[PDB]
Protein backbone atom coordinates (compact mmCIF):
# COMPACT_ATOMS: atom_id res chain seq x y z
CA UNK A 1 0.00 0.00 0.00
CA UNK A 2 0.89 3.70 -0.09
CA UNK A 3 1.53 5.70 2.98
CA UNK A 4 -0.12 9.12 3.30
CA UNK A 5 3.39 10.63 3.35
CA UNK A 6 4.12 9.10 -0.01
CA UNK A 7 0.88 10.14 -1.59
CA UNK A 8 0.89 13.71 -0.31
CA UNK A 9 4.51 14.21 -1.41
CA UNK A 10 3.72 12.71 -4.82
CA UNK A 11 0.82 15.14 -5.00
CA UNK A 12 2.98 18.17 -4.19
CA UNK A 13 5.48 17.15 -6.81
CA UNK A 14 2.77 16.39 -9.34
CA UNK A 15 1.21 19.75 -8.62
CA UNK A 16 4.57 21.45 -8.98
CA UNK A 17 4.94 19.99 -12.48
CA UNK A 18 1.57 21.37 -13.67
CA UNK A 19 2.07 24.87 -12.15
CA UNK A 20 4.45 27.81 -12.54
CA UNK A 21 7.48 26.99 -14.67
CA UNK A 22 7.17 23.33 -13.70
CA UNK A 23 10.48 23.31 -11.82
CA UNK A 24 10.83 21.55 -8.44
CA UNK A 25 11.77 23.14 -5.15
CA UNK A 26 14.98 21.67 -3.76
CA UNK A 27 13.24 20.97 -0.41
CA UNK A 28 10.71 18.76 -2.23
CA UNK A 29 13.24 16.96 -4.38
CA UNK A 30 15.35 16.21 -1.33
CA UNK A 31 12.16 14.97 0.41
CA UNK A 32 11.61 12.53 -2.49
CA UNK A 33 15.13 11.19 -1.92
CA UNK A 34 14.86 10.86 1.87
CA UNK A 35 11.38 9.40 2.37
CA UNK A 36 12.10 7.75 -0.17
CA UNK A 37 9.25 8.43 -2.61
CA UNK A 38 8.59 5.16 -4.44
CA UNK A 39 5.21 6.22 -5.77
CA UNK A 40 5.44 8.04 -9.11
CA UNK A 41 3.81 11.49 -9.22
CA UNK A 42 2.50 10.46 -12.70
CA UNK A 43 0.85 7.43 -11.12
CA UNK A 44 -2.87 7.21 -12.04
CA UNK A 45 -3.81 7.27 -8.37
CA UNK A 46 -1.91 10.59 -8.08
CA UNK A 47 -3.49 11.94 -11.22
CA UNK A 48 -6.97 11.29 -9.76
CA UNK A 49 -6.29 12.78 -6.37
CA UNK A 50 -4.58 15.79 -7.87
CA UNK A 51 -7.64 16.70 -9.97
CA UNK A 52 -9.94 16.11 -6.93
CA UNK A 53 -7.85 18.09 -4.47
CA UNK A 54 -7.60 21.01 -6.92
CA UNK A 55 -11.38 21.00 -7.28
CA UNK A 56 -11.72 21.12 -3.47
CA UNK A 57 -9.20 23.97 -3.35
CA UNK A 58 -11.16 25.94 -6.00
CA UNK A 59 -14.50 25.40 -4.25
CA UNK A 60 -12.96 26.60 -1.03
CA UNK A 61 -10.39 29.08 -2.35
CA UNK A 62 -11.28 32.07 -0.19
CA UNK A 63 -11.33 29.89 2.91
CA UNK A 64 -7.99 28.21 2.00
CA UNK A 65 -6.38 31.56 1.18
CA UNK A 66 -7.45 33.28 4.42
CA UNK A 67 -6.69 30.32 6.69
CA UNK A 68 -3.26 29.65 5.14
CA UNK A 69 -2.25 33.30 5.18
CA UNK A 70 -3.26 33.62 8.79
CA UNK A 71 -1.49 30.40 9.69
CA UNK A 72 1.84 31.14 8.04
CA UNK A 73 1.97 34.78 9.15
CA UNK A 74 1.36 34.10 12.84
CA UNK A 75 3.22 30.82 13.29
CA UNK A 76 6.55 30.69 15.18
CA UNK A 77 7.03 27.00 14.44
CA UNK A 78 5.19 26.00 11.33
CA UNK A 79 6.13 22.32 11.58
CA UNK A 80 4.71 22.09 15.07
CA UNK A 81 1.54 23.92 14.10
CA UNK A 82 0.90 21.56 11.18
CA UNK A 83 0.83 18.82 13.76
CA UNK A 84 -1.36 20.93 16.09
CA UNK A 85 -4.01 21.64 13.44
CA UNK A 86 -4.12 18.01 12.32
CA UNK A 87 -4.65 17.00 15.93
CA UNK A 88 -7.76 19.19 16.31
CA UNK A 89 -9.35 17.71 13.23
CA UNK A 90 -8.45 14.05 13.55
CA UNK A 91 -7.70 13.20 17.17
CA UNK A 92 -10.12 15.56 18.95
CA UNK A 93 -12.58 14.76 16.20
CA UNK A 94 -13.36 11.62 14.26
CA UNK A 95 -11.66 11.08 10.88
CA UNK A 96 -13.84 10.94 7.74
CA UNK A 97 -13.34 10.92 3.97
CA UNK A 98 -14.46 14.54 3.92
CA UNK A 99 -12.07 15.59 6.61
CA UNK A 100 -9.15 13.63 5.09
CA UNK A 101 -9.71 15.18 1.63
CA UNK A 102 -9.96 18.68 3.10
CA UNK A 103 -6.72 18.16 5.02
CA UNK A 104 -4.83 16.82 1.97
CA UNK A 105 -6.17 19.64 -0.24
CA UNK A 106 -5.22 22.21 2.34
CA UNK A 107 -1.67 20.81 2.55
CA UNK A 108 -1.30 20.75 -1.21
CA UNK A 109 -2.51 24.36 -1.38
CA UNK A 110 -0.01 25.20 1.33
CA UNK A 111 2.87 23.70 -0.60
CA UNK A 112 1.83 25.44 -3.87
CA UNK A 113 1.62 28.86 -2.22
CA UNK A 114 4.99 28.52 -0.54
CA UNK A 115 6.90 27.17 -3.52
CA UNK A 116 5.32 29.41 -6.20
CA UNK A 117 6.69 32.40 -4.38
CA UNK A 118 10.43 32.75 -4.98
CA UNK A 119 10.84 35.12 -2.04
CA UNK A 120 9.85 32.31 0.42
CA UNK A 121 12.86 31.38 2.60
CA UNK A 122 14.01 27.79 2.21
CA UNK A 123 13.79 27.06 5.93
CA UNK A 124 10.10 27.90 5.79
CA UNK A 125 9.53 25.52 2.85
CA UNK A 126 11.75 23.03 4.72
CA UNK A 127 9.75 23.20 7.99
CA UNK A 128 6.38 23.29 6.21
CA UNK A 129 7.04 20.17 4.13
CA UNK A 130 8.45 18.47 7.20
CA UNK A 131 5.41 19.44 9.27
CA UNK A 132 2.68 18.56 6.81
CA UNK A 133 4.32 15.24 6.00
CA UNK A 134 4.69 14.05 9.62
CA UNK A 135 1.25 15.26 10.71
CA UNK A 136 -0.25 13.42 7.76
CA UNK A 137 1.10 10.06 8.95
CA UNK A 138 -1.78 10.16 11.43
CA UNK A 139 -4.28 9.24 8.70
CA UNK A 140 -2.53 5.99 7.93
CA UNK A 141 -4.40 3.93 10.49
CA UNK A 142 -7.76 5.34 9.55
CA UNK A 143 -7.41 5.12 5.75
CA UNK A 144 -6.02 1.63 6.18
CA UNK A 145 -9.25 0.76 8.01
CA UNK A 146 -10.97 2.13 4.93
CA UNK A 147 -8.98 0.01 2.47
CA UNK A 148 -6.25 2.40 1.35
CA UNK A 149 -5.88 5.59 -0.64
CA UNK A 150 -6.31 3.78 -3.96
CA UNK A 151 -9.63 2.27 -2.87
CA UNK A 152 -11.13 5.46 -1.40
CA UNK A 153 -11.51 7.41 -4.64
CA UNK A 154 -11.72 4.80 -7.42
CA UNK A 155 -14.49 2.38 -6.50
CA UNK A 156 -17.15 4.90 -5.59
CA UNK B 1 -7.46 30.87 18.86
CA UNK B 2 -5.90 30.87 15.35
CA UNK B 3 -4.99 27.18 15.26
CA UNK B 4 -8.28 26.13 16.79
CA UNK B 5 -10.25 28.24 14.32
CA UNK B 6 -8.24 27.18 11.25
CA UNK B 7 -8.88 23.60 12.30
CA UNK B 8 -12.58 24.41 12.60
CA UNK B 9 -12.84 25.83 9.08
CA UNK B 10 -11.14 22.71 7.72
CA UNK B 11 -13.45 20.54 9.82
CA UNK B 12 -16.41 22.38 8.26
CA UNK B 13 -15.16 21.94 4.70
CA UNK B 14 -14.52 18.32 5.44
CA UNK B 15 -18.04 18.00 6.86
CA UNK B 16 -19.76 19.87 4.03
CA UNK B 17 -18.44 17.16 1.70
CA UNK B 18 -20.02 14.28 3.60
Amino acid sequence: AYSTREILLALCIRDSRVHGNGTLHPVLELAARETPLRLSPEDTVVLRYHVLLEEIIERNSETFTETWNRFITHTEHVDLDFNSVFLEIFHRGDPSLGRALAWMAWCMHACRTLCCNQSTPYYVVDLSVRGMLEASEGLDGWIHQQGGWSTLIEDN
Amino acid sequence: DIIRNIARHLAQVGDSMD
